[PDB]
DNA sequence: CTTGACATAATCCATATGGTTGGGTATAATGGGAGTCGTCTCGGATGCAGG
DNA sequence: CCTGCATCCGAGAGCTGAGGAACCCAACCATATGGATTATGTCAAG
């Protein structure tokens, strides 16, 4: 019942494996579907792409949930064809159920593959799913006209998606995929840095082990990047009792002596204003950003009072001398 | 074992052998630059092809082994380290009573953690034996047909038994071969997996038969083969030999089973918590077990590598990755519940610390499971595990400690010592026995009373497993060595234990591990005689290697010229923060010229005094009440103490700052920090940090830093002494960018440490303790004219209330009291060890020539008796203390020979009406300081989820109103003040700011708001797809969010 | 209270550099792996046994 | 068909304090840097 693994085992065992005849049956049908689905573009005149998904969908049938109604326009327009080419329809359709089973077959190798990537930050099942991604691509590039094997040209697509995912998937925060690649080398350096020099290299020596380009500065920051956040709720201590997150302060909101302080200016300020007169405390709290938060220029406060700006600025700083007076009042 | 790494059909990789080498750095090194004390592991491996035979051979670098200082402890990152003992149940075969069902048997195969499962053998109520592993019921008799049993062999085996034989029997599985055995026993244990026959065959291999999965320990296989009378091949309870399996252990199992369910002589079942059954692991074998799973981890990686890697050009080197073998070392001693901060307030911390034995831990007991079966004190325990030493909380009884004499055998068993009795003759041959060894012998008392060597007593008290009994001379054969083997260290350093009840006995052992070193420490008084092996072996003080000559004595040096001819330099450990925070410094005890023999005292310890165990001070004590100021456990102390600095301790204080990398720029140490006078920077020196020997007040710089502002051009960032701490600064360290030895974590440009000191005066709100459980705060410190005093003048220095005693009933700090009072006069000291030591006759014999000293030497200079003596000595008459008819000098002896002496008040000169208790007694000052404890807060930083106070001293915390707390307010009906606690304290933000503010501006506080708690927790109500409303009277929306949440 | 003349910050598009992202590899490969057995009772849901 | 009876599983078990594992190759948006333009503010004067 549980365990997943051993469910999607069970029903990848179900479905048995090939030999050379069905496979290379299997591998010439999808090429000729392929073909046959090309000549119906050509012929229909419609974007290929469109017409492959029709087909998709007619074979895959109601059970798999472009639309019904679509499809079922442009399958009627494909049903107007006059003869000798309605069996591009039936090889199309052919090779799309060989597609299919060629996948459902060759699904084991794709756990075979990832099996060996656990431990990296993705689980087993992702990792599989991601393989057999890899896998369809494999599927849908695969020549058989080169006679070589199927495994032969699935392994490396496979492989190259379990890579890509991990690259892609395994942080928290995410870093590129060169960056993951640069960490990678740099750890593999250091490592047999360390199995060279019996102890821990000093970054000097990863700086001249990676070559051209590379100084201890720039190993010191990529060290720093490749660092992965802990977890807020990591226990301290042997009670269930206390968090990490337990003792980290928050240093965004005001705290209440701040808020009061603000206040308190705030009052101080419009005291000082309502000394002043009042249009030369409106000109300052425009020039100011008291009024509307965002500070004017003095154009903008001006066009306000319709005057220009020298005289905005000259009576701001007879109201800045008037403010000199009042503090030393 | 791990190696040789074969692989499948080819390589295969063979150890050779590994070596150490020496650390890169020395210990204090490894502390000063928080390095682990390490030494490299190098192993030497030989790479064989199968067919060519071309052998590559290589030595490996496998990583850094933490090593064990001298005193036993790890240094890991700079701290200092102790890995605590394990006790756990002891692997092998068992018989258990079936709890459901009497007359019934369950029998328990068990081997070493993590190296199997373990098995269950029962008889079924329908007559079939069935074997339980994995959770999984099953017939023995199907494995046993797996492991090649005939009809003919298991029926004569096991007829004699009766019906079980036949209930054994089944005709279904024995018509089928091993190997259609194997594969519905496979088809059993995993259900729905493909039935491959090499399959099934190697998942049973390694169930029960692979050395690397399966592992009867040592133990397990000495366990076994005494039980069952039976010899084990190797650890396993199979063998796979010739393609088949060989039995090794279950029919045995099964034949004990069915005789012991037959009610056969010779069979008996297990007691689980008897000490022959349970086990210790200690330091060696759990970094084994630690090391042996990297080794696993390293064996898988090789395996890949060799599967995966160009088979032609391939070395050692290449196929090993040593990362899970450091990884797994790393772990053990850095996050593992045994491996603990090592506690070093004195020496005897440290000794008891390296002597606990834990019933917790990875793969131990829950502390909420345990319940009564473990924690209790079994019979087999004596000489073994301290029945005294336990802590008083949830863990009392799983962390206890190991008995005096006691030994861990090479096989985990804990043995004791006993002398050889043979004819009523004990003898000086010394046998130590484990607890199953010593239950067939019957072992005498060690106070059974001899003549020469020969038992002179013709009852003797006896033990015959674990029961008391008398028993003639004749049948003893064994007899105790002490009676210290019975208790641990710390219980043997209390003098008339046997005058305790045990529950204080605990308290004093615990307690003498929280002593503060003192600058002016005195050994007791009265001792047990333990008090030197315990300095000796803690590694604290300095002896002399050989006999030879003092040639240079410095405080922080003693060269010593030996016979040898060699000059031997001793440098001195001076003025050393322990993990604690108390001083541990040496002290020489040694001059120029003189000649030291082998062995002899060259400079104290902390907590030493010229060898001695020295934890506190010997006072004068009065047992009285005092004006309530000794009230429930409180303590009145005298001025005096404070004026001769007795308790004055010396304490250390660690603060650490760092100037790292930023991205508005780089972080700088320096004395050039805006907006602050000159007044604030006259410590600093020109590099920005406090100078040597300036004073520290809370509020004061100890290292200058800058960062960037940024926000839209630096900023103070500076280190400062937190509220309540302070001293004199002793100590700066720097530790720079590419410094030798220096590993900082990346982006940290530099880190600089301050060490400040304190000299600590006894205060009131202090905390003493005696050594047999008497603990209390100082309530009071009195001036030396209001002391009462002794008619000669002197006064006391301690007033303890009397009322402490009766219920806790420990009268051995009594008898230490008269025992003092008698070397006070005297001017000696006294070792009275334990249940064999002074009794009352010769206390009071002492106490006669104390008393003809101390009266005599007023009678000498013409003095009579005092006219308050005489109406103290008419009250004692009436409390028939004194004989009526005899002289007053007669009656004060009298009195004397109690313990008692008349005694004057202070205050007004007149006599207590009574005769008091007063004499010596050992006390000593406690870790538990106020200075350390008190800490109060009006506002500070707040938490980023729930938006409330933070807790601690250290991050300036509140103090929790929990549910209880509540539940009082609730009680008194205060409602305005429950909400005050529940929004304007805690986390109503609007709320808090508003009240703040009101009380500074001098209004009273506005109403509170709905606390920013309910918030969140609607928020995370949402996140589970559950709609919460507030709604009003009318059941209309209520918007709690102020519209924030609106779209 | 304007009126006028430089002297700069703030914005505006035009590219040019690094950083980032998508694509590709062809002998053959075909179902995983750590783990855990020392709680105690209690209460409801439930499959199994009898009548 | 009802009923009772072990059977399995789930949710509980005091508070406060202190405590810390591929590599390469090629196209492509994003952001940065330059030069020129757009209002902003000052120094001098009428
Ligand atoms: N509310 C509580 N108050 C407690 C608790 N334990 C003690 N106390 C109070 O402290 C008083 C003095 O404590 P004590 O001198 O016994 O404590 P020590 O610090 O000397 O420790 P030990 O007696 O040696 O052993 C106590 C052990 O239990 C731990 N302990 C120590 N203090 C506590 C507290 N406060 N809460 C919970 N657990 C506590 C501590 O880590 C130890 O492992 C005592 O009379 C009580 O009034 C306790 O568990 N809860
Ligand atoms: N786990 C714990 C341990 C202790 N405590 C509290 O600490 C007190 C002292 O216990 P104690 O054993 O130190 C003395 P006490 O019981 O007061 O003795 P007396 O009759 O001789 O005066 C207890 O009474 C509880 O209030 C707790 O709440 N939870
Ligand atoms: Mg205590
Ligand atoms: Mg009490
Ligand atoms: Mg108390």
């Amino acid at each position: 019942t549980s365990d997943p693994v051993r469910q999607y085992l069970h029903e990848i065992g179900q479905v048995p494996l090939l030999t050379l005849e069905e496979e290379v049956e299997l591998a010439r049908k999808v090429e000729e579907g392929m073909e046959a689905i090309k000549k119906l573009s050509e012929i229909t005149g419609l974007d290929p792409d469109l017409i492959r998904e029709v087909v998709r969908a007619k074979i895959l049938g109601s059970a798999r949930v472009l639309d019904p109604k679509t499809v079922e326009e442009i399958d009627q327009k494909l049903k107007s064809l006059p003869k000798e080419h309605k069996r591009y329809l039936h090889i199309a359709r052919e090779g799309e159920a060989a597609r299919q089973h060629l996948i459902e077959a060759n699904l084991r190798l794709v756990v075979s593959i990832a099996k060996k990537y656990t431990g990296r930050g993705l689980s087993f099942l992702d990792l599989i799913q991601e393989g057999n991604q890899g896998l369809i691509r494999a599927v849908e590039k695969f020549e058989y006209k080169r006679r070589f094997k199927f495994s032969t040209y699935a392994t490396w697509w496979i492989r190259q998606a379990i890579n890509r995912a991990i690259a892609d998937q395994a942080r928290t925060i995410r870093i590129p995929v060169h960056m993951v690649e640069t960490i990678n080398k740099l750890s593999r350096t250091a490592r047999q840095l360390q199995q060279e020099l019996g102890r821990e290299p000093t970054y000097e020596e990863i700086a001249e082990a990676m070559g051209p380009g590379w100084d201890a500065k720039r190993v010191e920051e990529t060290l720093k990047i490749a660092q992965e956040p802990v977890s807020l709720e990591t226990p301290i201590g042997d009670e269930k009792d206390s968090f990490y997150g337990d003792f980290i302060p928050d240093e965004h909101l005001p705290s209440p002596v701040d808020a009061a302080t603000q206040s308190l200016l705030s009052e101080e300020l419009e005291k000082a204003l309502s000394k002043l007169s009042e249009r030369e405390a409106m000109v300052l709290k425009l020039r100011k950003g008291l009024i509307d938060g965002r500070e004017h220029t003095l154009e903008e406060v001006g066009a306000f009072f319709g005057v220009t700006r020298e005289r905005i600025r000259q009576i701001e700083n007879k109201a800045l001398r008037k403010l000199k007076y009042h503090e030393s009042r | 074992e791990t190696f040789p790494i074969e692989e499948e059909d080819g390589l295969v990789l063979d150890f050779l052998e590994y070596r150490l080498g020496e650390p890169p750095f020395p210990q204090d090194e490894c502390r000063e630059k928080d390095l682990t004390y390490q030494a490299p592991l190098y192993a030497r491996l030989q790479l064989i092809h199968k067919d060519t035979g071309l052998i590559k051979e290589d030595e490996v670098f496998l990583g850094h082994i933490p090593l064990m200082t001298e005193d036993g402890s790890f240094i890991i990152n700079g701290a200092d380290r102790v890995i605590v003992s394990q006790i756990h149940r002891s692997p092998g075969v068992y018989f258990t009573p079936d709890p459901a069902r009497p007359g019934r048997y369950i029998a328990s195969i068990i081997p070493l953690p993590k190296r199997g499962p373990w098995i269950d053998l029962e008889v079924e109520p329908n007559g079939v034996v069935s074997m339980k592993v994995n959770k999984r019921k099953f017939p023995l008799v199907l494995l046993l047909r797996v492991l090649g049993y005939d009809q003919e062999t298991l029926a004569r085996e096991l007829g004699a038994y009766g019906e079980l034989v036949q209930g054994l029997m089944d005709e279904s599985v024995f018509a089928m071969r091993p190997e259609e055995a194997l594969i519905r026993l496979f088809t059993l244990l995993r259900p729905g997996d493909p039935p491959k026959r090499d399959k099934a065959v190697a998942y049973v291999y390694g169930l029960i038969a692979d050395p690397r999965r399966y592992d009867l320990g040592e133990a397990g296989r000495y366990k076994a083969e005494e039980k069952l009378g039976i010899r084990l091949s190797g650890r396993t309870l199979a063998r796979f030999e010739d393609g088949e399996f060989k039995d090794e252990v279950f029919l045995p199992t099964l034949r004990y089973l069915f005789a012991l369910t037959a009610g056969v002589p010779g069979h008996e079942v297990d007691d689980i918590d008897h000490l022959g059954n349970r086990r210790i692991r200690t330091v060696g074998e759990l970094m084994t077990d630690q090391f042996r799973v990297g080794l696993a981890r390293l064996a898988r990686g090789v395996r890949e590598r060799m599967l995966m890697g160009s088979e032609d050009s391939l070395t050692p080197a290449k196929l090993v990755n040593s990362r899970p073998l450091e990884a797994a070392i790393r772990e053990f001693f850095s996050r593992s519940q045994l491996s603990q901060f090592k506690d070093e307030t004195n020496p005897l911390s440290s000794l008891r610390h390296k002597r606990r034995i834990s019933a917790l831990g990875p793969g131990g007991l829950t502390r909420e499971r345990a319940g009564f079966d473990v924690r209790d004190v079994h019979r087999t325990h004596y000489g073994r595990i301290c029945p005294v030493e336990t802590p008083e909380g949830a863990n009392i009884g799983l962390i206890t400690s190991l008995a005096a004499y006691a030994r861990v055998d090479e096989l985990g068993f804990i043995r004791t010592p006993y002398r050889r009795v043979v004819g009523g003759v004990v003898t000086d041959e010394v046998v130590y026995m484990t607890a199953t060894e010593e239950d067939r012998y019957t072992i005498a008392q060690a106070n059974t009373p001899l003549e020469g060597n020969r038992i002179a007593a013709e009852r003797v008290v006896a033990r015959r497993k674990g029961e008391p009994v008398i028993v003639s001379p004749e049948e003893v054969e064994f007899m105790d060595v002490s009676p210290k083997q019975v208790f641990s260290v710390n219980t043997n350093l209390i003098p008339f234990l046997e005058h305790d009840d045990a529950n204080r006995a605990l308290m004093g052992s615990n307690m003498q591990t929280q002593a503060v070193p003192l600058i002016r420490a005195q050994a007791p008084v009265v001792m047990t005689g333990l008090e030197e092996r315990v300095v000796r072996d803690s590694l604290a003080a300095l002896y002399a290697e050989e006999d030879g000559e003092v040639a240079k004595v410095d405080g922080n040096r003693i060269v010593v010229r030996y016979e040898d001819g060699r000059l031997v330099e001793y440098p001195l450990r001076r003025f050393y923060r322990s993990n604690q925070g108390t001083a541990l410094d040496q002290r020489p005890r040694v001059v120029v010229g003189q000649r030291v023999r082998k062995g002899d005292l060259l400079a104290d310890g902390p907590a030493s005094e010229n060898g001695f165990l020295a934890l506190g001070q010997n006072v004068l004590v009065a047992i009285m009440p005092f004006d309530g100021y000794n009230f429930e456990d409180a303590i009145v102390i005298s001025e005096e103490l404070l004026k001769r600095d007795f308790y004055t301790s010396i304490h250390i204080e660690r603060y650490e700052i760092e100037a790292r990398d930023t991205k508005l720029g780089p972080e700088r140490i320096t004395r050039d920090i805006p907006h602050l006078s000159e007044a604030a920077l006259r410590d600093l020196d020109e590099e920005g940090v406090v100078r040597i020997g300036a004073e520290v007040k809370p509020g004061d710089i100890l290292v200058g830093r800058t960062s960037f502002k940024g926000e839209s051009d630096v900023k103070d960032t500076s280190l400062r002494v937190p509220p309540g701490e302070g001293g004199i600064v002793v100590r700066t360290v720097r530790l720079r960018r590419g410094d030798p030895g220096v590993e900082l974590k990346p982006g940290v440009r530099e880190v600089v440490r301050v060490y400040v000191a304190q000299k600590r005066k006894l205060q009131v709100g202090d905390k003493l303790a005696n050594r047999h459980g008497n603990k209390g705060v100082v309530a009071k410190i009195l001036p030396v004219e209001d002391m009462p005093h002794l008619p000669d003048g002197t006064p006391v220095d301690v007033i303890l209330n009397p009322l402490g005693v009766p219920s806790r009933m420990n009268l051995g700090q009594i008898l230490e009291t008269h025992l003092g009072l008698a070397g006070y006069f005297l001017g000696q000291r006294y070792i009275s060890p334990i249940f064999d030591g002074a009794k009352e006759p010769e206390i009071k014999e002492l106490l006669a020539q104390a008393f003809e000293v101390y009266f005599g030497k007023r009678k000498g200079e013409g003095f009579g008796v005092d006219k308050r003596e005489v109406e103290v000595l008419r009250r004692a008459e009436k409390l028939g203390l004194v004989t009526p008819g005899k002289t007053p000098e007669e009656q004060l002896k009298e009195l004397f020979l109690q313990g008692k002496v008349v005694l004057y008040d202070g205050r007004t000169g007149e006599p207590i009406e009574g005769p008091i208790v007063v004499g010596q007694m050992f006390i000593m000052k406690l870790y538990h300081m106020v200075e350390d404890k008190m800490h109060a807060r009006s506002t500070g930083p707040y938490s980023l989820i729930t938006q409330q106070p933070l807790g601690g001293k250290a991050q300036f915390g509140g103090q929790r109103f929990g549910e209880m707390e509540v539940w009082a307010l609730e009680a008194y009906g205060a409602a305005h003040t429950l909400q005050e606690m529940l929004t304007l304290k805690s986390d109503d933000i609007e709320g808090r700011n508003a009240a703040y503010e009101a009380i500074i501006k001098g209004e009273d506080v506005p109403e509170p708001s709905v606390p920013e708690s309910f918030r969140v927790l609607v928020k995370e109500l949402q996140a589970l797809a559950l709609d919460v409303q507030t709604l009003d009277e009318k059941d209309n929306p209520v918007d709690i969010f102020e519209g924030l949440a609106s779209k």
